RNA sequence: CAAGGAGGUAAAAAUGA
RNA sequence: CCGAGGGUAGGGCCCGUGACUGGGGCGAAGUCGUAACAAGGUAGCUGUACCGGAAGGUGCGGCUGGAUCACCUCCUU
RNA sequence: UGAAACUCAAAGGAAUUGACGGGGGCCCGCACAAGCGGUGGAGCAUGUGGUUUAAUUCGAAGCAACGCGAAGAACCUUAC
RNA sequence: AGCGCCGGCCAACUCCGUGCCAGCAGCCGCGGUAAUACGGAGGGCGCGAGCGUUACCCGGAUUCACUGGGCGUAAAGGGC
C-alpha cells in the first residue's frame, strides 16, 4: 500500500516541514526545530550543491508525500491534468485537492490525511448520504461530506470537531461543526492554497 | 539584486617542458528573472577568480528580452557556428523544456513556459552564445510596426 | 539531394542487426554445457573469468560468462542461457542466468541476490 | 614440474618472508598458477625481451616482477624482486 | 648451487608456512648449512640405505626431517616432513 | 641601390628495456 | 480426353559439409630488419611494370598532401 | 559493379601550447680548436661491483652513485 | 514486505575484508594496501505487491535529414 514507516525522515530529508503527523508538528518536539538536516550518517556534513535532476527530483517528491499519495496515482493525475483544458499545475493541484481524504483533512475530521485516509476507509466519513469507504473518491463541487450517523459519537471524531471548533476553513470549503458536514464549494484555485512546491517544476521534472 | 548562476567549469592545460600548467574557464549567466540576462567567459587560474571574472563580465554584457505574459514573442532559431538553437512560444503551464544551457539563460531571464531544441554542436559555450543571440534577435510587434512605418 | 532524385532512389531504411543469433528471438534459451574452463581477459585487465561452452537447443554451441563467486557446473550440466556480452572475453556474447535448472545460486551472498539467484536468508528478521 | 630457485631468487624469496608477507604469498600464487599453465594465467604473463630473452615475466605488485623460464620438467625462477 | 623442490615438497613446506613459524626458518638455516657443507653440519647429516639410493637426510624434530641429495651445483629437495 | 622566378643539397650510422 | 500422385532422365538457385590451401581479425612488449612521421637521414604519396626474406627498391609518367631557409654552377646592375 | 561474417571505441579534419629534428637565422659556456699538466699502463691508499663468508650490516647507481653518509670501524662506534 | 541502486551519466557515503586475486560491467572503466566502482555491514536513495534482468519495437538518432543533413582538406563531384 501507501508509504507506512518514519515521517519524520521524510520532513528532514526535504529540508521543510511537510506537517504529516498534527499535533506533534506544532509542537517544539517536532524534530525540524531540533534537527533541521537530512537523516542519515552523513547528515551533518555540507550540501553539496544539487543538480538540476536532483532540484526537480526533489521537489517532486515533496509534493508527493504531502499528500502521502504514491508514483503511479499521483503520475496518473499528473497525466490526467496534462491531458486537460487549462494550465497543467494549477489542474493538477486541483484533481490532487479533489480527493476525498484531502477533503476530509481539510475539513478538520482529521488531525492528519493519513488518520483522514483510515477515517475514509472505515465508513466513518459519508458523501451525500451514502458511504464513500475509498480514499482516492473524487470530490466534484456541491458534494455534501459529512459523519457517519454510527460514527457521530466517537472520541476522537468529537474531539478533532471541537479542536476545528472556531477555526476558519479554505474559501472552496463550507463547515458546519454542529452538523457534523461541509460542502466542496469550488475548486481550490492556485492563489488558496500556497504550499511550499513549485509546481512549474514538477511539470518540467516530468517532461524527461 | 541580480541572481547568478555558474553552468561551465572546465580545467584546460598549456604544455611546457616540465608538464602541463592549468588554467581554469568559467561560464556564467546572470539575470533578475524580470527581462534581463547577461553571459560572461572568464577564465583564471583558479576557479573562484575565475567565476568572479566571469560575473564581471557577465553583467558587462547583458540583453533585453521582451517576455509576453510568460513567453517569447515568436520563434526564432539562430546558427552559431555549428551549434544551432530552436525556441517556440509555448502556453502558460508548461515550464522551461530546454537542456541545461538555455535552461539556466530562459529561467534568470524571467521565461515560465518555453519549448526549446539543441541542433547540431551541443557544446555548453556556442550554444550559450546561440541562445543569447537568439535572445537578442526577439521582437515585439511594437517594434515591428516601428520599423515598418518607414519613418 | 534533389527532390527528383529522392522521388527515384529515395532513402534507406537502418537495417538494425542482433547482437544475440543464437537465442533465436527467445529472451531465454535451454542449453547443456559441454567445457566449462577458466579464461583470461583482453587489454587492461587480468583476472581468470569463468566460463562455459554451452550447446543449446537452437543448435548453436556458443559460450556464455558464469557470474559470481562460484559455481557448480560441468560437463553435463543443464543451464539457461540469459544473454548479455562479456566486454573483456572474446566471443562471450551470452550469460548463465543462476538459480535454474542446474545452476545454483551463490552462496552467502545477502547485497543484490535477485541476480545470481540466492534465497531470502531469515536470521530471525 | 620441478621448482628451482637461483640463489638470487632464493635470498629474495627469504627477504620477502621477515619483511612483507603478502609478497611471498601472491609468488605462491604466481607459482601456483604457473604450474598448471606457464604461458597463461595471472599476473600478466609476457614473454621477454633484449637481455631476459628466453625468460618470462609474471608482475608481483606494480613495481615488482617474478621473472621465470620453463622447460619441459622445470621451473626456474630468475628473480622476485624489483623492476627486472 | 642451487635449491630443486619436488611436487609434494613445497607445498608440504607451504604447509609449514601456513601453520607455523619457527619451523621454516629452522628448515632454511639447515637449507643455509646444506649449501655450505653439503653432508655435515646441523641437524643430524646422514647418508641411509635400502630406501635411498645415494639420497641424504636431516633433523629439523625427531618426528620430522629433512631428506635431500646433492649433484654438480644442484640442491634436490625430495621432503619437507616426517618418515614414510 | 632594393627582390622574385629559376638549380646544385646532409652522410656511413640501426635499435629501445 | 483431362487428371492427384508415382517412376526415369536432364538443368537452375540456395544450404550444410571436405583432405588441403589463401588472406583477415583477436590473445599478444616472440624473431628479423628500419619502410613512413623531423630534408625520418635517398622528400613523400600515387597509377603501372619488374625484382627482392620482409617492410621495400628501381624504370616511366603524375601530384604538393615537400622543397630557393647558405656557398657556389647557367642568365641580369 | 560490389558485399557479409568477424573485429574495434574509435578512425578522422583544422587549429593551439610544447618537445624534437642527421631544418634554418642570430648568440653563449674550457663546448670545440690553439696551449700546459694529467687519468687509462706499474706499486700502494680509499670507495664500489662481483665473489667468498657465520657475518662480510645498510644506503648512494649516467651526467648530478663510486676517499659519497664515515669531519676518524682495534673492544666502543655497530645497525651484521 | 519486498526488490533495485548509492564512481559519473543518475537521486543516494562511511567502516571493515580483499588486494591485477576474488570479482563488477551499458559506456568511460574499477581492482597490483586506506577502493564512496569487488564482497559484507551500518546508513541513504528510488519504487512498492511489487522490484529488477533478458528478448523485441519506437524514441533520443536532424546517425537516410519531406518537415530536417551534407560532398576543397573530416565519408562524399562521376577522369572528360
Ligand atoms: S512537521 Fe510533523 S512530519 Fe514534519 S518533522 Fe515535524 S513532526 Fe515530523
Ligand atoms: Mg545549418
Ligand atoms: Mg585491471
Ligand atoms: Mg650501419
Ligand atoms: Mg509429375
Ligand atoms: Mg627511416
Ligand atoms: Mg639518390
Ligand atoms: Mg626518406
Ligand atoms: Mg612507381
Ligand atoms: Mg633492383
Ligand atoms: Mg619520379
Ligand atoms: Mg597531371
Ligand atoms: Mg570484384
Ligand atoms: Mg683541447
Ligand atoms: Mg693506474
Ligand atoms: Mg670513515
Ligand atoms: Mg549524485
Ligand atoms: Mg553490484
Ligand atoms: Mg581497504
Ligand atoms: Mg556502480
Ligand atoms: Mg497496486
Ligand atoms: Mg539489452
Ligand atoms: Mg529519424
Ligand atoms: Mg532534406
Ligand atoms: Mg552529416
Ligand atoms: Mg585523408
Ligand atoms: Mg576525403
Ligand atoms: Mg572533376
Ligand atoms: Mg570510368
Amino acid at each position: 500500500g501507501r508509504y507506512i514507516g518514519p515521517v519524520c525522515r521524510l520532513c528532514r530529508r526535504e529540508g521543510v516541514k511537510l506537517y504529516l503527523k498534527g499535533e506533534r508538528c506544532y509542537s517544539p518536539k517536532c524534530a525540524m526545530e531540533r534537527r533541521p538536516y537530512p537523516p542519515g550518517q552523513h547528515g551533518q556534513k555540507r550540501a553539496r550543491r544539487p543538480s538540476d535532476y536532483a532540484v526537480r527530483l526533489r521537489e517532486k517528491q515533496k509534493l508527493r508525500r504531502i499528500y502521502g499519495i504514491s508514483e503511479r496515482q499521483f503520475r496518473n493525475l499528473f497525466e490526467e491534468a496534462s491531458k486537460k483544458k487549462g494550465v497543467t499545475g494549477s489542474v493538477f493541484l486541483g484533481l490532487l485537492e479533489s480527493r476525498l481524504d484531502n477533503v476530509v483533512y481539510r475539513l478538520g475530521f482529521a488531525v492528519s490525511r493519513r488518520q483522514a485516509r483510515q477515517l475514509v476507509r472505515h465508513g466513518h466519513i459519508t458523501v451525500n448520504g451514502r458511504r464513500v469507504d475509498l480514499p482516492s473518491y473524487r470530490v466534484r463541487p456541491g458534494d455534501e461530506i459529512a459523519v457517519a450517523e454510527k460514527s457521530r459519537n466517537l472520541e476522537l471524531i468529537r474531539q478533532n470537531l471541537e479542536a476545528m471548533k472556531g477555526r476558519k476553513v479554505g474559501p472552496w470549503l463550507s463547515l458546519d461543526v454542529e452538523g457534523m458536514k461541509g460542502k466542496f464549494l469550488r475548486l481550490p484555485d492556485r492563489e488558496d492554497l500556497a504550499l511550499p512546491v513549485n509546481e512549474q517544476l514538477v511539470i518540467e521534472f516530468y517532461s524527461r | 539584486d541580480f541572481e547568478e548562476k555558474m553552468i561551465l567549469i572546465r580545467r584546460t592545460a598549456r604544455m611546457q617542458a616540465g608538464g602541463r600548467r592549468f588554467r581554469f574557464g568559467a561560464l556564467v549567466v546572470v539575470g533578475d528573472r524580470q527581462g534581463r540576462v547577461g553571459l560572461g567567459f572568464g577564465k583564471a587560474p583558479e576557479v573562484p577568480l575565475a567565476v568572479q571574472k566571469a560575473g564581471y563580465y557577465a553583467r558587462r554584457n547583458m540583453v533585453e528580452v521582451p517576455l509576453q505574459n510568460g513567453t517569447i514573442p515568436h520563434e526564432i532559431e539562430v546558427e552559431f557556428g555549428a551549434s544551432k538553437i530552436v525556441l517556440k512560444p509555448a502556453a502558460p503551464g508548461t515550464g522551461v523544456i530546454a537542456g541545461a544551457v538555455p535552461r539556466a539563460i530562459l529561467e534568470l531571464a524571467g521565461v515560465t513556459d518555453i519549448l526549446t531544441k539543441e541542433l547540431g554542436s551541443r557544446n555548453p559555450i556556442n550554444i550559450a552564445y546561440a541562445t543569447m543571440e537568439a535572445l537578442r534577435q526577439l521582437r515585439t510587434k511594437a517594434d515591428v510596426e516601428r520599423l515598418r512605418k518607414g519613418e | 539531394p534533389t527532390i527528383n532524385q529522392l522521388v527515384r532512389k529515395g532513402r534507406e531504411k537502418v537495417r538494425k542487426k542482433s547482437k544475440v543469433p543464437a537465442l533465436k528471438g527467445a529472451p531465454f534459451r535451454r542449453g547443456v554445457c559441454t567445457v566449462v574452463r577458466t579464461v583470461t581477459p583482453k587489454k587492461p585487465n587480468s583476472a581468470l573469468r569463468k566460463v562455459a561452452k554451452v550447446r543449446l537447443t537452437s543448435g548453436y554451441e556458443v559460450t556464455a560468462y558464469i557470474p559470481g563467486e562460484g559455481h557448480n557446473l560441468q560437463e553435463h550440466s543443464v543451464v539457461l542461457i540469459r544473454g548479455g556480452r562479456v566486454k573483456d572475453l572474446p566471443g562471450v556474447r551470452y550469460h548463465i542466468v543462476r538459480g535454474v535448472y542446474d545452476a545454483a545460486g551463490v552462496k552467502d551472498r545477502k547485497k543484490s541476490r535477485s541476480k545470481y539467484g540466492t534465497k531470502k536468508p531469515k536470521e530471525a528478521a | 614440474m620441478k621448482l628451482i630457485w637461483s640463489e638470487e631468487s632464493w635470498d629474495d624469496y627469504l627477504y620477502w618472508q621477515e619483511t612483507d608477507k603478502r609478497i611471498v604469498k601472491k609468488i605462491n600464487e604466481l607459482i601456483k598458477d604457473t604450474r598448471r599453465t606457464p604461458f597463461e594465467g595471472k599476473g600478466k604473463p609476457e614473454p621477454l625481451k633484449h637481455n631476459l630473452s628466453g625468460f618470462w615475466s609474471r608482475r608481483i605488485t606494480e613495481e615488482h616482477r617474478l621473472v621465470y623460464a620453463v622447460t619441459d620438467d622445470s621451473l626456474l625462477i630468475a628473480a622476485c624482486r624489483y623492476h627486472y
